[PDB]
C-alpha cells in the first residue's frame, strides 16, 4: 500500500507469501489456539525441511506443488480482518471522507466559525505554493532521461526542501474522518 | 463510546510486549531499535511469524509488500502509527 | 383559446424591447404568468370538448399537454441562462425568441380543429428545434444530429400530407368533429392498407417507434439543455396525440394493421431498456429510456381500449416531467466537469447532498414507484395489454425489471462510491439549479392527489 | 532486506509533515464561534390528532353510505338483543355426556 | 457506570448485570416448570389413542364371511 | 484511566493445553515459541468455563426453588 | 496427488496455479521491467498534475476518451457486411419479432374462435 | 404409519384409499344403523359465524366455548371446562372417523377373501 | 417469531460492538461470563427458536409440526420439514458453542 512495487517477485518473496497464506488458512481451519499452534509448528517444520535446497529447479517444483496443495486444501471461507479488502468493514467509512479542497468553497459565514483552523490552513497553503517549484525541479534532476523506472520517489535533500509530491499524501482525509 | 485514541507510547509498549513473549528473542537484551535478522539472529520465517503476531495484536492486517521491510520494532511502531493516524 | 395565445405572442416583443440585463427576469415572470392562465383549461364539460371557436378547441386529452408546454417554458429559461451567459445580447434574444416561437407553435397544434392546420403547426415545430440544436449545440456532431432529426421526420410526414388531402377530397372535410361523427369503416384493401400506413407512419416516427428511433439519441444528446428538455417532454408527445386523434378514421383495419407495430414496440421496449444497461454516456442513457417509455405508449394507443388510452395520457404527462428533470440533473454535472461520460465523476453524494436527493427522487419516478402517476399510466397500459392477450405480461414484467436495473445503476454510478480524486472544481449547488429541480418535482407529486386531471377524455 | 536509505528518509519526512497536519486539525478552545410542560407531548401528538380524526370520521366519512362497515356482531343461544329486547332460545338439551 | 479496558484480563463486571441476567434465566425456568405442572397435557397429550385391532366386528359391523 | 500492561513474566504455559501441545511437539523434536503469547487466554478469569448443557440450565436452581415454593403454597392454600 | 482445478470463463485460473509464472526466462524479466517502466512513466505524469497547486479542474484522461470513442463512434467505420455479421444481424434482429408475432397471433386466434363458440367465461368482465 | 407401508409396498388392492371411501353401503354389514344427529341448528351456526370448517358435528360445544369466552372476557383462563368439552367431542369424532377407516379396510379384505375363494371353490 | 428473532439479532449486535466490529464467530471466545446478560438473552432466544415447551416459539412451531404430521400432504415435504427442524437445533447450537463457550479468541485489548 505504501511501497512502490517491483517488476516481479523473487522466489523468496513467493515462498514467504505462501507461508503466510498457508498459516492463515490453517488458523481458519484450526479454530482453537492450542490446536492451531500445534499444526502451525508442524507447518513450520514441513516448511523448514526444504530450507537449504540449492537446486533452483527442484525448489521451484516444490513451490508449485505446494501451491497446488494450498489451492485444493484452502478454506472456502477464511477469516478476514474486518477492514481488509474482503472484510465486513472494508470500505465502511469512505462515505465520510471529504477532500480538503472543499473547504475553500465554504461560505465566509461558515469560516467565521473556526478562525484559527483556517489561519493555519492558509499557512499550509502558503507552504505548498512555495515548495512546488523546487519539488518539480528536484524530480527533473533526479530522474533518468528515459523517464522513471519505478514508482519510487526521492526524499528532500537540501535545507528547507520538502519531499516531492507530498501534498496529497500528507493531507489524507483520515481513516475515521467523522 | 469506543476505544480511546491510540498513543505512540501504548503502541510501542504493546509491540515490545509481543516481542518478549516470543521465545526466540532475549527479553533482557531486546530494544526498540533492535534489528530482527542482524542483532537478534532471526530469519525471514521468524519475521513473518512476528508480523502475523502484530496483526493478531492490533486487529488489522498488514500487506506483504509493506511488511517485507519491518525489520525492527521501531519500524513496526511507525507503520502502525502512520496507518491508524496517531501523532502522539 | 385567444386569451392564452396573444400573451405568448406578446412575449416576443417584450423580450425584444427589454434591457440587456433583464431579458431572463422578464421572460421568466411572464412565462409563469401565462402558465397560470392556461391552468384554467382543465375545467372540462364531460360529454364533449370545449369548442372555443371554429378554429380552436380544447379536450381533456389536450388540456394536460398545453399546461405541460406552458409550464416547461420558464423551466427551459432557468436552465438556459447559465451556459448562455457569455453570449451577446442579440443572440440571447434570438435564443429566447426560438423558445417562444416553439411554444406558440405547440399550443396551436394541440388545439387546431382540423388536420391540415394540425399538420402545418406540427411541422412548423421543426424549424426552431433545428435552429436551437444546430446553432447552440456544443459539439461538432450537432450538424449530423440536426440532419437526422429533420429527415426522419419529413420522410414520415409527407405521405401524411398526401393522405390528408386525399381524405378531404373523398370525405369533404378534415374538421375533427365532422371526422368523428361521420366515421365509416375502412375496408380491407391494398388502397386502404396504404392509406392506413400513410396516416400512421409520421406519428410512429415522432414517438419514436423502435427501429425508426435512431434520430433520437443523436438529437437529444447533441442539443443544448433546453432543446433536450423540450424534445423529450413535449415533442415526443406530438406523435401520441396525433395518433390518438387519427385512429378514429382507421377502424376496423387497425385490428390487424397494428400487429407489426405492437411486436416492434414490445420487443424494442426490451431492447432499449437493455441498451441502457451498457451506456458510457449519461445523456444517451436518458434518451434510450425515453424510447422505452414511448414504446409502452405506442402499445397502449394501438390496442384501442379506454383503459389503454387513459394509461397513455397519464404516461405521456409523467414521462414529460420526469425526462426533463433527468436531463437537467445530468446537465448540472456536465456544467461542472465538462464531460458526458458517466464514470468520470463518482461519489457526488459526498459533495452535493441535496442534488443527490433530487437524483434519488427522479430515479424513483423513472422506475414508476407507486403511487406516482408514472406507475398509474404504466399499470393501466399493462392491464389493457393483459386483456388484449395474457402473454403480454411476460414482456411487460421483463421491462419493469430492466427499468429498475438501469435507473438504480445510473443513480449508484453517479452518486455513490468515492469521489474521483483529481476533480476539484465541484462547487456547491446554486439556488437556480435546486429551484429548477423542485419545480420539476413538486408538480409531479401534486398530480398524484388528483389523477383524473391527467387521465384524459375516456375518463 | 528492509528499506533503502532514501525510502526511510522520505518516510521520516512525510511522517513529520503528516503528524504536524494531524496535530493542526485540532480545535482551539473557542473554535465553534457561534453567532447569536410535563404532559405537553401526549396532548399535541396523541390528543390533537385523535380530535381531528374522530371529528373527520364522525361527521364527514360516516356521512356517506358504506364507508365504515363493521362485520355484524356474533349472536349466541341465550343472548339478549339490545334494540328489540329479543331473547334467542338456548340450544337443544345436550345429551350430557358428563 | 465507567468501565475501562483491561488488556489480557477478564473484564470488569458490575453487580447489576449479573443480578439481572440470573433473575431472567431463573424466571424462564420457573415459568417452564409452572406451565408443565399445570399444562402437562399440552406436551404429553391428553386423550388416549385407540388401537384399531382392539375392535370387535359386532361393533364394527362386518359379517362372518359366509353370507 | 491510563492503565498499563501486566508483567509479561506471568504468562506461563504450564497447567494449560499449551503445555500438552509443548510435550506432544517435544515428542517430535519440535518446539513452540509462541505459547506464552496465548497463555493469557487460559490464565485468569478465563480459567474455567461451563459446558453446553450446564449453560442451557443457567437459572435452573433459583427457578426450581421458586417453583417448589409456589407449588407448596398451592399444597397449603386450597385447604381452606 | 490432489484433485485438480480447471479454470473457465467466469472463474479464471489463479496466478499461483499458472505454469507461466513458474517458467521464467530473461526475456520475461525484461518484459516485466518494460511494463513497470510504462506504468511508472504514466504514474509520474499523472502525479505531476495531481499535486500541482495551480491546477484547477478535471485532469483529462486520453485512455477514457479512447474507450468511449471506440465504444460509440468508431464502431460503424469498422463494420463490414460478413456472413457472420449478416446472419447474426438477421437472427437477433427479426427472429424475435416473428417469434412473438406467431405467439400472440396464435393466442388471439384461439381466444376469438373460443368467443365465437360462446365458450370463454366472460362474466363480470366489464372493464377492458 | 404402517398403513402407508401396507398400501404402497404390499398389495394396494387390500388397503382403503382415503379419497374414495366408503365404497360399501353404510347398511351393508349392519342390520340397523342410527343416522348421526345434530344439536346446533343451521341458524345458530349462522348467527355465531363459526367458520365453514368448524361447522361439524361438534359445533354446539364450540358455541358454548365462544359464548363463555366472550362472557368471562378479562379472565381469559376461565373457559377450561368448555375447551375440554369441545376437545373431547372432537376426539370422539376423530375416533369415529378411524372406525370408519378400519371398518372399510376389513370389508375390502373380507370381500376379497370371500369372492376370490368362492372363485376357488368354483374352479374345481 | 418476530420477538425472539429480533432479540437474537440485537444480541449478536451487542457482541459485535463489544468485540470491535468483529462478526466471525471463530474470533469470539468465552463470553458466557464476560457478557452475562447478552448470554442469558441469546440462550432464551435460542430456546424459543427451537420450540422449548411453554415458550413463545412452542405454541407456533409445535402446532405447525403437529399439523404437518397429520394432514394429507406431500411426503417429501414432510420429511424435509423434519430434517429442517433438526437443522434449526444444530445451527443454534453452533452459535452458542462457538460464541459463548471455550476460551477467548479475540484480540487482547478487552
Ligand atoms: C409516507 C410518509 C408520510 C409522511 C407524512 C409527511 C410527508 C411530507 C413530505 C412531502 C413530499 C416530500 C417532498 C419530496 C422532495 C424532498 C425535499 C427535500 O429535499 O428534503 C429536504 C429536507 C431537509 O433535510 P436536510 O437535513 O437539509 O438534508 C436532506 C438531504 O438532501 C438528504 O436527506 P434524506 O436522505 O432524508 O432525503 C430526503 C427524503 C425526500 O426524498 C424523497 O424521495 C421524498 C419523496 C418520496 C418519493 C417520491 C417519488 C415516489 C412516488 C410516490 C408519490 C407520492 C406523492 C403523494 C402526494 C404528495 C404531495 C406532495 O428522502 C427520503 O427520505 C427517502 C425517500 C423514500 C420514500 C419512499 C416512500 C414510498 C411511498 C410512501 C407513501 C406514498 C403515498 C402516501 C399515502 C399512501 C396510502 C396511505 O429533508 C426532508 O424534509 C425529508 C423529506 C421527508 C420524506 C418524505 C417521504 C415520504 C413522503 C412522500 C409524499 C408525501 C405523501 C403525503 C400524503 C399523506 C400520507
Ligand atoms: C424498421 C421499422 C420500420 C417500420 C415498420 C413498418 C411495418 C410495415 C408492415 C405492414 C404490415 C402488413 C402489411 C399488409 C397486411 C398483410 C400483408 C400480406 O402479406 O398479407 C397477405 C397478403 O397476401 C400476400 O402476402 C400479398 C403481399 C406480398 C407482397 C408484399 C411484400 C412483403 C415482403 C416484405 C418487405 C418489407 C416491407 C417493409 C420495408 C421496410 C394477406 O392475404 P390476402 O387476404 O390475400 O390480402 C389482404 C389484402 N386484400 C384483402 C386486399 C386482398
Ligand atoms: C422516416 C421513414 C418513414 C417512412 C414512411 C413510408 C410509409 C408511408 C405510408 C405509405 C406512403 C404512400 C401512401 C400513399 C398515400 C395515401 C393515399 C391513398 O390512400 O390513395 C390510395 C392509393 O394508394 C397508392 O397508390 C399507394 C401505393 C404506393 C406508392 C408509393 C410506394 C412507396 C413505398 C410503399 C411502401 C412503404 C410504406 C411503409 C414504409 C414505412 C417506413 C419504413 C388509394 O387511392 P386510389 O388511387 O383512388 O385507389 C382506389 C381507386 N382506384
Ligand atoms: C489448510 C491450508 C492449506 C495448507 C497447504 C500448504 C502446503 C505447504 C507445504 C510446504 C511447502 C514447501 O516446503 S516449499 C519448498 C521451497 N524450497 C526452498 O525455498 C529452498 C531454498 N530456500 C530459500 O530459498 C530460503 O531459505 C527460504 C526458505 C525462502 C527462507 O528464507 P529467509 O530465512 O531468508 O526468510
Amino acid at each position: 500500500a505504501f511501497s512502490a512495487p517491483a517488476a516481479y517477485l523473487t522466489h523468496q518473496q513467493k515462498v514467504l507469501r505462501l507461508y503466510k497464506r498457508a498459516l492463515r488458512h490453517l488458523e481458519s481451519w484450526c479454530v482453537h489456539r492450542d490446536k492451531y499452534r500445534y499444526f502451525a509448528c508442524l507447518m513450520r517444520a514441513r516448511f523448514d525441511e526444504h530450507k537449504n535446497e540449492k537446486d533452483m529447479v527442484k525448489a521451484t517444483q516444490l513451490l508449485r506443488q505446494a501451491e497446488e496443495e494450498f489451492w485444493y486444501g484452502q478454506h472456502p471461507q477464511p477469516y478476514i480482518f474486518p477492514e481488509s479488502p474482503g472484510g465486513t468493514s472494508y470500505e465502511r467509512y469512505e462515505c465520510y471522507k471529504v477532500p480538503e479542497w472543499c473547504l475553500d468553497d465554504w461560505h465566509p459565514s461558515e469560516k467565521a466559525m473556526y478562525p484559527d483552523y483556517f489561519a493555519k490552513r492558509e499557512q499550509w497553503k502558503r507552504l505548498r505554493r512555495e515548495s512546488w517549484e523546487r519539488e518539480v525541479k528536484q524530480l527533473q534532476e533526479e530522474t533518468p532521461p528515459g523517464g522513471p523506472r519505478t514508482e519510487a520517489l526521492p526524499p528532500a535533500r537540501k535545507e528547507g526542501d520538502l519531499p516531492p509530491l507530498w501534498w496529497h499524501i500528507v493531507t489524507r482525509p483520515r481513516e475515521r474522518p467523522m | 463510546s469506543d476505544a480511546p485514541p491510540l498513543t505512540l507510547e501504548a503502541i510501542k509498549d504493546r509491540v515490545l510486549y509481543v516481542l518478549k513473549l516470543y521465545d526466540k528473542i532475549d527479553p533482557e537484551k531486546l530494544s526498540v531499535n533492535s534489528h530482527f535478522m542482524k542483532d537478534l539472529g532471526l530469519d525471514s520465517l521468524d519475521q513473518v511469524e512476528i508480523i502475523m503476531a502484530m496483526e493478531d495484536e492490533f486487529g488489522f492486517e498488514i500487506p506483504d509488500i509493506d511488511a517485507e521491510k519491518l525489520m525492527c520494532p521501531q519500524e513496526i511502531v511507525d507503520y502502525i502509527a502512520d496507518k491508524k493516524d496517531v501523532y502522539e | 383559446m385567444l386569451k392564452i395565445i396573444i400573451p405568448t405572442t406578446m412575449l416576443l416583443p417584450m423580450t425584444w424591447m427589454s434591457k440587456h440585463n433583464m431579458i431572463w427576469i422578464n421572460a421568466t415572470v411572464h412565462s409563469l404568468l401565462i402558465s397560470l392562465i392556461s391552468l384554467s383549461l382543465l375545467n372540462q364539460l364531460g360529454e364533449n370538448s370545449l369548442n372555443f371557436s371554429l378554429t380552436f378547441f380544447s379536450d381533456s386529452l389536450s388540456a394536460p399537454l398545453l399546461v405541460l408546454t406552458t409550464w416547461l417554458l420558464p423551466l427551459m429559461l432557468m436552465a438556459s441562462q447559465s451556459h448562455l451567459s457569455k453570449e451577446t445580447t442579440t443572440r440571447k434574444k434570438l435564443y429566447i425568441t426560438m423558445l417562444i416561437l416553439l411554444q406558440l407553435f405547440l399550443i396551436m397544434t394541440f388545439t387546431a380543429t382540423e388536420l391540415i392546420l394540425f399538420y402545418i403547426l406540427f411541422e412548423a415545430t421543426l424549424v426552431p428545434t433545428l435552429i436551437i440544436i444546430t446553432r447552440w449545440g456544443n459539439q461538432t456532431e450537432r450538424l449530423n444530429a440536426g440532419l437526422y432529426f429533420l429527415f426522419y421526420t419529413l420522410a414520415g410526414s409527407l405521405p401524411l400530407l398526401v393522405a390528408l388531402v386525399y381524405i378531404q377530397n373523398t370525405t369533404g372535410s378534415l374538421n375533427f368533429l365532422i371526422i368523428h361523427y361521420w366515421s365509416h369503416p375502412l375496408s380491407n384493401s391494398w388502397s386502404n392498407i396504404f392509406m392506413w400506413l400513410a396516416c400512421i407512419m409520421a406519428f410512429m416516427v415522432k414517438m419514436p417507434l423502435y427501429g425508426l428511433h435512431l434520430w433520437l439519441p443523436k438529437a437529444h444528446v447533441e442539443a443544448p439543455i433546453a432543446g433536450s428538455m423540450v424534445l423529450a417532454a413535449v415533442l415526443l408527445k406530438l406523435g401520441g396525440y396525433g395518433m390518438m386523434r387519427i385512429t378514429t378514421i382507421l377502424n376496423p383495419l387497425t385490428n390487424y394493421m397494428a400487429y407489426p407495430f405492437l411486436m416492434l414496440s414490445m420487443w424494442g421496449m426490451i431492447m432499449t431498456s437493455s441498451i441502457c444497461l451498457r451506456q458510457t454516456d449519461l445523456k444517451s442513457l436518458i434518451a434510450y429510456s425515453s424510447v422505452s417509455h414511448m414504446a409502452l405508449v405506442i402499445v397502449a394507443i394501438m390496442i384501442q381500449t379506454p383503459w389503454s388510452f387513459m394509461g397513455a395520457t397519464a404516461l405521456m404527462i409523467a414521462h414529460g416531467l420526469t425526462s426533463s428533470m433527468l436531463f437537467c440533473l445530468a446537465n448540472t454535472n456536465y456544467e461542472r466537469v465538462h464531460s458526458r461520460t458517466m464514470i468520470l465523476a463518482r461519489g457526488l453524494q459526498t459533495l452535493l447532498p441535496l442534488m443527490a436527493t433530487w437524483w434519488l427522487v427522479a430515479s424513483l419516478t423513472n422506475l414508476a414507484l407507486p403511487p406516482s402517476i408514472n406507475l398509474i399510466g404504466e399499470l393501466f397500459i399493462i392491464t389493457a395489454s393483459f386483456s388484449w392477450s395474457n402473454i403480454t405480461i411476460i414482456l411487460m414484467g421483463m421491462n419493469m425489471m430492466i427499468t429498475a436495473l438501469y435507473s438504480l445503476y445510473m443513480l449508484i454510478t453517479t452518486q455513490r462510491g468515492k469521489y474521483t480524486h483529481h476533480i476539484n472544481n465541484i462547487k456547491p449547488s446554486f439556488t437556480r439549479e435546486n429551484a429548477l429541480m423542485a419545480l420539476h418535482i413538486l408538480p409531479l407529486l401534486l398530480l398524484t392527489l388528483n389523477p383524473k386531471m391527467i387521465l384524459g377524455p375516456l375518463y | 532486506s528492509g528499506y533503502t536509505p532514501d525510502e526511510k528518509l522520505r518516510l521520516q519526512q512525510l511522517r513529520e509533515l503528516r503528524r504536524r497536519w494531524l496535530k493542526d486539525q485540532e480545535l482551539s478552545p473557542r473554535e465553534p464561534v457561534l453567532p447569536p410542560r410535563h404532559s405537553i407531548f401526549a396532548v399535541t401528538h396523541v390528543l390533537i390528532p385523535v380530535w381531528i380524526i374522530h371529528y373527520y370520521l364522525k361527521y364527514h366519512v360516516t356521512a356517506k353510505p358504506y364507508t365504515v362497515v363493521e362485520r355484524k356482531p356474533r349472536i349466541f343461544p341465550g343472548d339478549t338483543i339490545l334494540e328489540t329486547g329479543e331473547v334467542i332460545p338456548l340450544m337443544k338439551e345436550f345429551p350430557d355426556q358428563h | 457506570v465507567h468501565i475501562e479496558p483491561r488488556y489480557r484480563q477478564f473484564p470488569q463486571l458490575t453487580r447489576s448485570q449479573l443480578i439481572q441476567a440470573e433473575f431472567f434465566s431463573a424466571t424462564m425456568w420457573f415459568w417452564i416448570l409452572w406451565r408443565f405442572w399445570h399444562d402437562s397435557d399440552a406436551v404429553l397429550g391428553h386423550f388416549p389413542y385407540p388401537d384399531p385391532s382392539q375392535w370387535t366386528d359386532e361393533e364394527l359391523g362386518i359379517l362372518p364371511d359366509d353370507e | 484511566s491510563k492503565m498499563e500492561l501486566p508483567d509479561y513474566k506471568q504468562w506461563k504455559i504450564e497447567g494449560t493445553p499449551l503445555e500438552t501441545v509443548q510435550e506432544k511437539l517435544a515428542a517430535r523434536g519440535l518446539r513452540d515459541p509462541w505459547g506464552r503469547n496465548e497463555a493469557w487466554r487460559y490464565s485468569g478469569g478465563f480459567a474455567n468455563n461451563v459446558s453446553f448443557v450446564g449453560a442451557l440450565l443457567k437459572g435452573f436452581k433459583w427457578g426450581f426453588a421458586a417453583f417448589v415454593v409456589a407449588v407448596g403454597a398451592e399444597y397449603y392454600l386450597e385447604s381452606q | 496427488s490432489f484433485p485438480k482445478y480447471k479454470p473457465s470463463r467466469l472463474a479464471t485460473l489463479p496466478a499461483t496455479l499458472d505454469p507461466a509464472e513458474y517458467d521464467i526466462s530473461p526475456e520475461t524479466r525484461k518484459a516485466q521491467a518494460e511494463r513497470l517502466a510504462i506504468r511508472s512513466r504514466l504514474k509520474r505524469e499523472y502525479l505531476l498534475q495531481y499535486n500541482d497547486p495551480n491546477r484547477l479542474g478535471v485532469i483529462e484522461d486520453p485512455a477514457l476518451i479512447r474507450w468511449t470513442y471506440a465504444r460509440s463512434a468508431n464502431i460503424y467505420p469498422n463494420f463490414r457486411p460478413t456472413p457472420k455479421t449478416s446472419l447474426l444481424g438477421a437472427l437477433f434482429g427479426i427472429g424475435p419479432l416473428f417469434f412473438w408475432y406467431y405467439v400472440f397471433k396464435t393466442d388471439r386466434d384461439k381466444k376469438e374462435k373460443l368467443i365465437q363458440e360462446g365458450k370463454l367465461d366472460q362474466t363480470f368482465n366489464i372493464s377492458y | 404409519g404402517a398403513h402407508l407401508a401396507r398400501r404402497y409396498l404390499g398389495d394396494a388392492s387390500k388397503e382403503p384409499d382415503p379419497l374414495r371411501m366408503p365404497t360399501f353401503p353404510p347398511d351393508y354389514g349392519f342390520p340397523e344403523r342410527k343416522e348421526r344427529e345434530m344439536v346446533a341448528t343451521q341458524q345458530e351456526m349462522n348467527d355465531a359465524q363459526l367458520m365453514l370448517q368448524q361447522r361439524d358435528y361438534c359445533a354446539h360445544y364450540l358455541i358454548q366455548l365462544l359464548k363463555c369466552k366472550r362472557d368471562s372476557f378479562p379472565n381469559f383462563l376461565a373457559c377450561k371446562h368448555e375447551q375440554h368439552d369441545w376437545d373431547y367431542c372432537e376426539h370422539l369424532d376423530y375416533v369415529k372417523r378411524m372406525k370408519e377407516f378400519e371398518r372399510e379396510r376389513r370389508l375390502l379384505q373380507r370381500k376379497k377373501r370371500r369372492e376370490q375363494r368362492e372363485a376357488e371353490m368354483a374352479r374345481g | 417469531h418476530a420477538f425472539f428473532k429480533a432479540m437474537l439479532f440485537m444480541c449478536s449486535g451487542s457482541i459485535i460492538h463489544s468485540l470491535n466490529d468483529e462478526q466471525d464467530i471463530r474470533k469470539m471466545g468465552g463470553l458466557y461470563k464476560a457478557m452475562p446478560f447478552t448470554t442469558t438473552a441469546l440462550i432464551i432466544g435460542s430456546l424459543a427458536l427451537t420450540g422449548m415447551p411453554y415458550l413463545t416459539g412452542f405454541y407456533s412451531k409445535d402446532l405447525i409440526i403437529e399439523a404437518v404430521n397429520m394432514s394429507y400432504t406431500n411426503a417429501w415435504a414432510l420429511l424435509m420439514t423434519l430434517i429442517a427442524t433438526s437443522l434449526t437445533a444444530a445451527y443454534s447450537t453452533r452459535i452458542i458453542f462457538f460464541a459463548f463457550l471455550g476460551k477467548p479468541r479475540f484480540p487482547p485489548l478487552v
